[PDB]
């Protein structure tokens, strides 16, 4: 029988809102006797209170059969009362994650029952928890009961119990210092590096203690075998994994189709080195609707191919060792797609992961492998509390040249070159000064911003001169096209000024790679030059220029 | 400690509840040094424990003194005063001296430890709680509310007003001369004496705080009779390509919108027919009459430019390279209050992290002494990098508002 003499956390409704009032008369004669019982047998256990109908409040009240018929079960529509409550602290809006444990020589798994019915409620809140059985019928009022404990459903059950179980595990926790105890819902999960029957007589204890406090556990040992399936995982004594994920085969795929497998993908790319879901996640571009069939491309088949082929074999994920030193590894895999894998030991990976670029049209390599580095130490910090050593395949001549005249700032850590190509380079360079005796184009291009037409052309110091149409383009792709034209018709050393700062903004940051198919012509006539020096020069001022209407 | 009167009843603005912004993850380094400081501030009952009744929640951090070795904890308060202080903006506010800006030399004392004597309203104190975060939310966080006046919080140095105003009176009223004001936990101090006499009645004014009961844990030194609105630079050269001269009329272009006068109509001259980008070019009587014109009208600052109270201050910084950045701090675009560069060393030490960090703290320090206020900034930076590394290199009491900008593109050119 679990009471408790535990110290009761204070309720307050949202300031100005009164209890909750809802009523149910009819229905359910079968379940009706099924909620008297339920209602007798959480009497005597003392967690709810019948009520002199004082005029007090009121919610519904449901019995639902449980399948694989047994026994009822109580459910009560707190939606209400929810909505008039205080908020509290969140309970957690995380998970541990695996790599991130310490491995232990023993590790046992509580789960306490009747987990919220074990901890009282505030005396004043409790009237606000009035349910009330009906009663058959004939106008015979229904009896009135109210919560001595936290209701299940109800918003403050949560943070409250985690409270309790807090403190009720707080003096256990300073007399047995070396073994460690973890709060997960319910969940208790304990470990310990002593003897294995220093730990079952620990466990004992501490299972007559929470007891004591009227918190039931496993009564047949600790139960809990591993595995040790948890929150999607395979907890194994020397290892941890992911719990198998099943990637389905499909003549149609919809946008849930999509989703729930690019989440799949997601889930396995912790553990499993090589994912990508670029492709796919550019198909859910079509956000439009839900059950919409999307047509797969050729890129996404490709990618859902590899993962397959990635899948197929078992990878596991080893736990940490902070007597060991960490290290993060990053490896190019394929466009705006980067991988990588964090480690202790050169076999041994504690987990993998990757990183891509949704938002910005261009972006280099360099910058981009920045960004995962980033995203690394974050992550290393969640997880471990720390930052990494960092193994990059880039020389440092060519950080040390790119974010030097990086425009923004940026910082990176201790980090050592590894030679396993491709490695990170600068494709090209622009000039920072014009150059002698070679060509220089005079470029500009523009549209009717109606008609959609436009013309893309150059003039240079030498006399030539070029126009060319273009049909279905505007005023900035004209100003890109000229840079482009300017570009194919010139020497390996050129000169080009424009009067778009459009233009100039993409060409300046020097991207690699873009996804617009013009800027990627330029980036490759780019590399095919040899010295290129990009000059601006304001618009409508009357330099030398290129005037055609 | 004992309450003189009872605790000054502080309310929140009408139709806003408290701060719920979450914790940043921490190092354990970090999280070790805060749970040392606030289980001795417990111990102290400055703080203390709060149950799951308490739904907000303020960021702490953990940052260094000066160059000490002695771990500070440093909460975020932007929020909470965001919310309770802009109508303890006008209730109990602290007014702006004006003349601060003009002495000669400016001293700043950190007076902040004075907020530990003096209690803080019950009501008011579940607003305060904060969280010191587990690695890997292996635990909930350590949760915590202030008992008394917290740091940071822009309503204690309002409620300790009247308790600063007595002991600083016999010192102001021998002192004449000088210029102090309260912003935040920061007392600035101006005077006109030469270096050594004002560091005399800085040490002078120190003690008197000390034997009043005020502790006050070379130093920080500003000089802002030096501080002026930093001029355009027009390039100085022998010999001029045609580039240098575009570059020449560009820049004079963008300038031309902040100052009308100037016009490069005969520089254009000179460029005419499609020159060749290296083809050097001679300067003409008339290009020349036009660049008299050009810098003699650039050294003569903008008229109409007026400090607007109501208006936000927005500060714009670009990293020029080598380890100088440039900033403006304006209201209204094409209209600056404030222009300057800063410079630190070659490197052995410094980053563009670093070097950006004591560049806000510096901008925001002259905004305080300037305008009273602390300026909302638009960083040079990746967003999750600033937000990383930012606690490493600051040593100031309090936090700017703070965004990040993605896009100049020719800007750099022209403030150089
Ligand atoms: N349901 C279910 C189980 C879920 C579960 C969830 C978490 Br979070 C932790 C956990 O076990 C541990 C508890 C405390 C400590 Cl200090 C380490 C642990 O693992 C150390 C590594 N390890 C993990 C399992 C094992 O058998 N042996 C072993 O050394 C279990």
């Amino acid at each position: 029988v679990p009471i408790s003499p535990i110290e009761t956390v204070p309720v307050k409704l949202k300031p100005g809102m009164d209890g909750p009032k809802v009523k149910q008369w009819p229905l359910t004669e079968e379940k009706i006797k099924a909620l008297v019982e339920i209602c007798t047998e959480m009497e005597k256990e003392g967690k709810i209170s019948k009520i002199g109908p004082e005029n007090p409040y009121n919610t519904p009240v449901f019995a639902i059969k449980k399948k694989d018929s047994t026994k009822w079960r109580k459910l009560v529509d707190f939606r209400e009362l929810n909505k008039r409550t205080q908020d509290f602290w969140e309970v957690q809006l995380g998970i541990p994650h695996p790599a991130g444990l310490k491995k232990k020589k023993s590790v046992t798994v509580l789960d306490v029952g009747d987990a919220y019915f074990s901890v009282p409620l505030d005396e004043d809140f409790r009237k606000y928890t009035a349910f009330t059985i009906p009663s058959i019928n004939n106008e015979t009022p229904g009896i009135r009961y109210q919560y001595n404990v936290l209701p299940q459903g109800w918003k403050g059950s949560p943070a409250i119990f985690q409270s309790s179980m807090t403190k009720i595990l707080e003096p256990f926790a300073a007399q047995n210092p070396d073994i460690v105890i973890y709060q997960y819902m319910d969940d208790l999960y304990v470990g310990s590096d002593l003897e294995i029957g220093q730990h079952r007589t620990k466990i004992e204890e501490l299972r007559q203690h929470l007891l004591r406090w009227g918190l039931t556990t496993p009564d047949k040992k600790h139960q809990k075998e591993p595995p040790f399936l948890w929150m999607g995982y395979e907890l194994h004594p020397d290892k941890w994994t992911v719990q198998p994920i099943v990637l389905p085969e499909k003549d149609s795929w919809t946008v849930n189709d999509i989703q729930k497998l690019v989440g799949k993908l997601n889930w396995a790319s912790q553990i499993y080195p090589g994912i990508k879901v670029r492709q796919l996640s550019k198909l859910l571009r079509g956000t439009k609707a839900l059950t919409e069939v999307i047509p797969l491309t050729e890129e996404a088949e490709l990618e859902l191919a590899e993962n397959r082929e990635i899948l197929k074999e078992p990878v596991h994920g080893v736990y940490y060792d902070p007597s060991k030193d960490l290290i993060a590894e990053i490896q190019k895999q394929g466009q705006g797609q980067w991988t990588y894998q964090i480690y202790q030991e050169p076999f041994k990976n504690l987990k993998t992961g990757k990183y891509a670029r949704m938002r910005g049209a261009h972006t280099n390599d360099v910058k981009q492998l920045t960004e995962a580095v980033q995203k690394i130490t974050t992550e290393s910090i969640v997880i471990w509390g720390k930052t990494p050593k960092f193994k990059l395949p880039i020389q440092k001549e060519t950080w040390e040249t790119w974010w030097t005249e990086y425009w923004q700032a940026t910082w990176i850590p201790e980090w050592e070159f590894v030679n396993t190509p491709p490695l990170v380079k600068l494709w090209y360079q622009l000039e920072k000064e014009p150059i002698v005796g070679a060509e220089t184009f005079y470029v500009d291009g523009a549209a009717n911003r109606e008609t959609k037409l436009g013309k893309a052309g150059y003039v240079t110091n030498k006399g030539r001169q070029k126009v060319v149409p273009l049909t279905n383009t505007t005023n900035q792709k004209t100003e890109l096209q000229a840079i482009y034209l300017a570009l194919q018709d010139s020497g390996l050393e050129v000169n080009i000024v424009t009067d778009s700062q459009y233009a100039l903004g993409i060409i300046q940051a020097q991207p690699d790679k873009s996804e617009s198919e013009l800027v990627n012509q330029i980036i490759e006539q780019l590399i095919k030059k040899e010295k290129v020096y990009l000059a601006w020069v304001p618009a409508h001022k009357g330099i030398g220029g290129n005037e055609q209407v | 400690p004992i309450s003189p009167i009872e605790t000054v009843p502080v309310k929140l603005k009408p139709g806003m509840d408290g701060p719920k912004v979450k914790q940043w993850p921490l190092t354990e380094e970090k999280i070790k040094a805060l749970v040392e400081i606030c289980t001795e501030m417990e111990k102290e009952g400055k703080i203390s424990k709060i149950g799951p009744e308490n739904p907000y929640n303020t960021p702490v951090f953990a940052i260094k003194k000066k160059d000490s070795t002695k771990w500070r904890k440093l909460v975020d308060f932007r929020e909470l005063n965001k919310r309770t202080q802009d109508f303890w903006e006008v209730q109990l506010g602290i007014p702006h001296p004006a003349g601060l800006k003009k002495k000669k030399s400016v001293t700043v004392l950190d007076v902040g430890d004075a907020y530990f004597s003096v209690p803080l309203d019950e009501d008011f104190r579940k607003y305060t709680a904060f969280t010191i975060p587990s690695i890997n939310n292996e635990t909930p966080g350590i949760r915590y509310q202030y008992n008394v006046l917290p740091q940071g919080w822009k309503g204690s140095p309002a409620i300790f007003q009247s308790s600063m105003t007595k002991i600083l009176e016999p010192f102001k009223k021998q002192n004449p001369d000088i210029v102090i004001y309260q912003y935040m936990d920061d007392l600035y101090v101006g005077s006109d004496l030469e270096i050594g006499q004002h560091r005399t009645k800085i040490e002078e004014l120190r003690q008197h705080l000390l034997r009043w009961g005020l502790t006050t844990p070379m130093g920080y030194e500003l000089h802002p009779d030096k501080w002026t609105v930093q001029p355009i630079v027009l390039p100085e050269k022998d010999s001029w390509t045609v580039n240098d001269i575009q570059k020449l009329v560009g820049k004079l272009n963008w300038a031309s919108q902040i100052y009308p006068g100037i016009k490069v109509r005969q520089l254009s001259k000179l460029l005419r027919g499609t020159k060749a980008l290296t083809e050097v070019i001679p300067l003409t009587e008339e290009a020349e009459l036009e660049l008299a014109e050009n810098r003699e009208i650039l050294k003569e600052p903008v008229h109409g430019v007026y400090y607007d109270p109501s208006k936000d201050l927005i500060a714009e910084i670009q990293k020029q390279g080598q380890g100088q950045w440039t900033y403006q701090i304006y209201q209204e675009p094409f209209k600056n209050l404030k222009t300057g560069k800063y410079a630190r060393m070659r490197g052995a030490h410094t980053n563009d992290v670093k070097q950006l960090t004591e560049a806000v703290q510096k901008i925001t320090t002259e905004s305080i002494v300037i305008w009273g206020k602390t300026p909302k900034f638009k960083l040079p930076i990746q967003k999750e990098t600033w937000e990383t590394w930012w606690t490493e290199y600051w040593q100031a009491t309090w936090i700017p508002e703070w965004e990040f900008v993605n896009t100049p593109p020719l800007v750099k050119l022209w403030y150089q």
